[PDB]
RNA sequence: AACGAUAAAAGAAGUGAGAAUCUUCUUCGCCGUAAGGACAAGGGUUCCUGGGGAAGGGUCGUCCGCCCAGGGAAAGUCGGGACCUAAGGUGAGGCCGAACGGCGCAGCCGAUGGACAGCAGGUCAAGAUUCCUGCACCGAUCAUGUGGAGUGAUGGAGGGACGCAUUACGCUAUCCAAUGCCAAGCUAUGGCUAUGCUGGUUGGUACGCUCAAGGGCGAUCGGGUCAGAAAAUCUACCGGUCACAUGCCUCAGACGUAUCGGGAGCUUCCUCGGAAGCGAAGUUGGAAACGCGACGGUGCCAAGAAAAGCUUCUAAACGUUGAAACAUGAUUGCCCGUACCGCAAACCGACACAGGUGUCCGAGUGUCAAUGCACUAAGGCGCGCGAGAGAACCCUCGUUAAGGAACUUUGCAAUCUCACCCCGUAACUUCGGAAGAAGGGGUCCCCACGCUUCGCGUGGGGCGCAGUGAAUAGGCCCAGGCGACUGUUUACCAAAAUCACAGCACUCUGCCAACACGAACAGUGGACGUAUAGGGUGUGACGCCUGCCCGGUGCCGGAAGGUCAAGUGGAGCGGUGCAAGCUGCGAAAUGAAGCCCCGGUGAACGGCUAAGGUAGCGAAAUUCCUUGUCGGGUAAGUUCCGACCUGCACGAAAGGCGUAACGAUCUGGGCGCUGUCUCAACGAGGGACUCGGUGAAAUU
RNA sequence: CCCCCGUGACAGGGGGCGGAGGACCGAACCGGUGCCUGCUGAAACAGUCUCGGAUGAGUUGUGUUUAGGAGUGAAAAGCU
RNA sequence: GAAACGAUGACUGAAUCCGCGCGGACCACCGCGCAAGGCUAAAUACUCCCAGUGACCGAUAGCGCAUAGUACCGUGAGGG
RNA sequence: CGAGCUGGAGAUACGCUUUGACUCGGGGAUGUCCGAAUGGGGAAACCCACCUCGUAAGAGGUAUCCGCAAGGAUGGGAACUCAGGGAACUGAAACAUCUCAGUACCUGAAGGAGAAGAAAGAGAAUUCGAUUCCGUUAGUAGCGGCGAGCGAACCCGGAU
């Protein structure tokens, strides 16, 4: 609703359908969100209003800084219009404050967590997601991620106080095909409804199934798709 | 295809025999009692336009 | 055989070697939300004139969209360009790649979008918002005066700038009425004598103490640098002062005066028919847009392009002695498009083809409404063979005694029903529905009385067989299977019980995500998303639910050990030379993921040896035997419903059972009606037959 | 949203008023259900009649993108 | 293959003339030769074009063409 | 060259030519716009510019890659040449190593030719004396699911 960009639809890369499905949609505009917040250290901002944001799930908050620079931030669960928000290491454990993990107390619930100092927020961004802090190790802090995974994130990285907005994606029951169309194209086309050519679940005489695999080769219910990577050392306890 | 079709070419003989009735019968031409050009029985003489008196122009 | 829609055609006059077919006149009939009119695309001279008459034209041509020659097309303002950007394309530098090449920031290209100055008329044989007449507007260079000092970027900001539904007030285009006005005459068949009949009844511009709904708006001073790269007098933010109504600003449109125009028709000339000259009236009442006022109001979630033009700021620069802005004169006005066809005989369809083709306008009367239906304006057309006949048969129709489904695979087909108003309406239910359930009544004309109209209600009266009097115009019900539902599909034999679906589950994925495209340590999709997210796979609304088996296979997990590759390691055996040396093969032990081995795992592949079916269903879209058996309905029931269980060979997310509503779905029954039938008849039109014209085919 | 009536464990029920919907009927438009016709066609897939959708998962113009073991596919081995 | 020799993608890596490479694993002897820099005419090949000739053709032959890559077909490549 | 010419053109009109037309042989001079295409754009043959000289007409320039600069490169060639990349049908009476074949095709670079070339060689006479080509050795030697089948070189003769 205030100084945004044009998000143009596209589901194919260099030419080909690369992410299966994906189509319809109500033609949305892009709102730039301050995911990092570092440069606004020390400066206080007023919550002008909580706006609607397609592209997200998390409600959007319009910040009116004292220096008159306007920015958008993911609205946390609780933040009301006419409240103050401050960025920088100097920050209270109050809603919407941006403060690095070292200054963040243990047992605290956070969202919009970084991964590398800078870049911007990368974890717990969608509505109702929380990061439970477990307690410091060195430069690194052990954190509980929305999945249940415990990661070693260095205290040098920012976070925002509280859980994400838009309360609950529950009473949202879609309703009918076509509600799903206001967003993404004729969903999941069963490979069992396909032909031998098209997919491995193709063919046979009637309704069936025989070895359980995806579109291309592989296998689908249980198969560690994660690789033998370096980011593994900075990670302790995964599953559930 | 084109369902009933001829089985063999009809010979020059057979084709011609069928045409033994195709000959036109010459009109029975009468001579006009006036203008003296020939005419058709029960019709106005073409030439004078007569049929006892003169009916049609010329 | 056919001559390309069953929208007709008739006569007269003309022309000509020649006339059903060409011209002209008077009729007739067909379209009229089109079969009229205006673009766009596309075609290319098809346009107009004068000629022609081989071939093309399903016949014939004297004619033509054909053939020949000549002509016709006019823009500062309309489209496009010299302006802007979207998807996309390209792209110095740059990132990748046997080559050829692939990517890619800015930038540039790119309308289907933004931006931007002109209207009313006239008329060539053929152009017109282009020419011409009238009176406007836009920008540029200069001149003369006003004016007296800034002007303000390649960068800042504002602004351009955007949805869907619904809706209040005002108006216009436009349309109706009349004993309003103006103009022309005449009518007679019985009447009217005009209060009858026909026709016309205001477009642009300028000004106006005239009316006017609606619509748009804050103005200023100051503070903080931490914001717009910097600067800013511009913008944002915070604070202070006047921010009710109002108050300013804007007039859609109306009215009036003027003026240019047009206007029914009249007037003369007439070389077969056009040119020229003249010109009346301009009322009142009603309706009324998808247009205008306008960026209005409200509601809603799926949250509704960019960039330039523009408006406001300073930077640098020139200048403050000739600034910007205004006003009036002159000058200036580039390139491409413009004919014609354009729902079609000029485009795509091999043809002058019953198809297909994006946008706009699209009058009247009647009918709740309407772009529906009938008729009809304006306009366009009778579909490029014709004429007889009145057989069989075939096509498209009308009626039909008595019967009424007996037809048949099957009421397939074809009737019945049919609009609006009033009464009335079931089981069953997800309480919305089912419902237009079912059923019944009304409907026209005149008069009088009442009111809320365009019209309606009550009373009485009239006419016909009949009053949605013609056209448009649901047959309904009971029970079942399947699928919840709207939707999607096999262009061209399958529309469905297929696929999809909202919902549910398993599962993977921690972000340079999994996964995907790719020559690639490129790049991109996933995603400018981040586990309330994304990939995959299955089931398929909702309700109650989803059991037993982990032996085999797969997946996740452990590791006491066995098995295992290159390599490290070289014990030994062997060649040759006189000899050091040079050389050929080579064990043990060590050496990874894997596999054997152990545990787990079913909304994993599966099963009913690892176990032998929990509910629920069952002769079923599943049952062989089979027309199972008993009951229902029928005069009679291989199908159908219901029970029963002996399930050849049901069964729980390859979901099990049930479920209101939905269905051009499939099965069985009933009412209604009927030419489906007993059993066919009569009648109509179009072929078939006959003549004149033109004249194919497969086959042999 | 505004007036009204209800309290046994209940829920709402009524009046106004609003104007929702992969709601209904129906043109245009998209479509192709059943019959006949056509079957050397008017037509290399059509016609009359009947029928489905008709504010949506809608229809349509331009402009542009993806193709050959490749594309696309509300999935027929369909379309290219 | 007993597979020498050339060649090189990955890893390594020497000698310098009592020196190096070769001689079909490999050794010794005998013998042939100097890599890790570059150029180099002629003999060879082909025929768009030009001339000459022919137990080559003479209009369905011969070039696709007595001339046309035209007419015609196709969106195009192409075909003709 | 020495009288005709005015293209095919079967065609009339106007003319030209012994002060040597016409034609032929050899040079020049003009050569619109497109095309490597090259100022910028572009849907080839069209739009739109700027800079220098100039009285307007009009003339010249404005692409990237090499190098100081002179000067060179882009693009086109029927087949032939070398290079990078490289099929399958087919044979094997099936097929998989093998064959077809390093053929066809694509791509690069170039010329009238190219390629190759001046022995760390051939090779067994202590012969030879750069390369290419032709005959020959020779279907020998050999390779080979030792199958289908594939197939050298030295000597010698010869072109140069
Ligand atoms: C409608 C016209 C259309 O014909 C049909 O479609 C009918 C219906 C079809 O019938 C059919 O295909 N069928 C399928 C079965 C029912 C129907 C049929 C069969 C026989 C007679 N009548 C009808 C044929 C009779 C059939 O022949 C039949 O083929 C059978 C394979 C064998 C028969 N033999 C035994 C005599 C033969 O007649 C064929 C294969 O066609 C499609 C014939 C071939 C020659 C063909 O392609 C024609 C050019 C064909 N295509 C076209 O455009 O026009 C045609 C003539
Ligand atoms: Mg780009
Ligand atoms: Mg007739
Ligand atoms: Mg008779
Ligand atoms: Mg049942
Ligand atoms: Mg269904
Ligand atoms: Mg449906
Ligand atoms: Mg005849
Ligand atoms: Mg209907
Ligand atoms: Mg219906
Ligand atoms: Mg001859
Ligand atoms: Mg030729």
């Amino acid at each position: 609703l205030t100084e945004a960009l044009p998000k143009t639809g596209g589901r194919n890369n260099r030419g080909r359908i690369t992410s299966r499905f994906i189509g319809g949609g109500h033609k949305r505009l892009y709102r730039i969100i301050d995911f990092k917040r570092r440069d606004k250290s020390g400066v206080n901002a007023k919550v002008a209003a909580i706006e609607y944001d397609p592209n997200r799930s998390a409600r959007i908050a319009l910040l009116h800084y004292a220096d008159g620079e306007k920015r958008y931030i993911l609205a946390p669960e609780g933040l009301t219009v006419g409240a103050t928000v401050n960025a920088g290491p100097e920050a209270e454990p109050k809603l919407g404050n941006a403060l690095p993990l070292r200054f963040v107390p243990v047992g605290a619930v956070v969202h919009a967590l970084e991964l590398v100092p800078g870049k911007g927020a990368q974890l717990a961004r969608s509505a109702g997601t929380s990061v439970q802090v477990q307690g410091k190790e060195s430069d690194y802090v052990i954190v509980r991620l929305p999945s249940g995974e415990l990661r070693r994130v260095h205290s040098e990285c920012y976070a925002t106080i509280g859980a994400v907005g838009n309360a609950e994606h529950k009473n949202i029951v879609l309703g009918k095909a076509g509600r799903s169309r206001w967003l993404g194209r004729k969903p999941h086309q069963r490979g069992s409804a396909m032909n031998p050519v098209d997919h491995p679940h193709g063919g046979g005489e009637g309704r069936t199934g025989a070895g359980r695999v995806p579109v291309t080769p592989w296998g689908k219910p249980t198969k560690g798709l994660k690789t033998r990577r370096k980011r593994k050392t900075s990670d302790r306890f995964i599953v559930t | 295809a084109k369902h009933p079709v001829p089985k063999k070419k009809t010979s020059k003989s057979k084709r011609d025999m069928r045409r033994s009735h195709h000959a036109l019968t010459a009109p029975n031409l009468t001579e006009c009692p006036q203008c003296h050009g020939k005419k058709l029985s029960h019709h106005i003489c073409p030439n004078c336009g007569y049929y006892d008196g003169r009916q049609v122009l010329a």
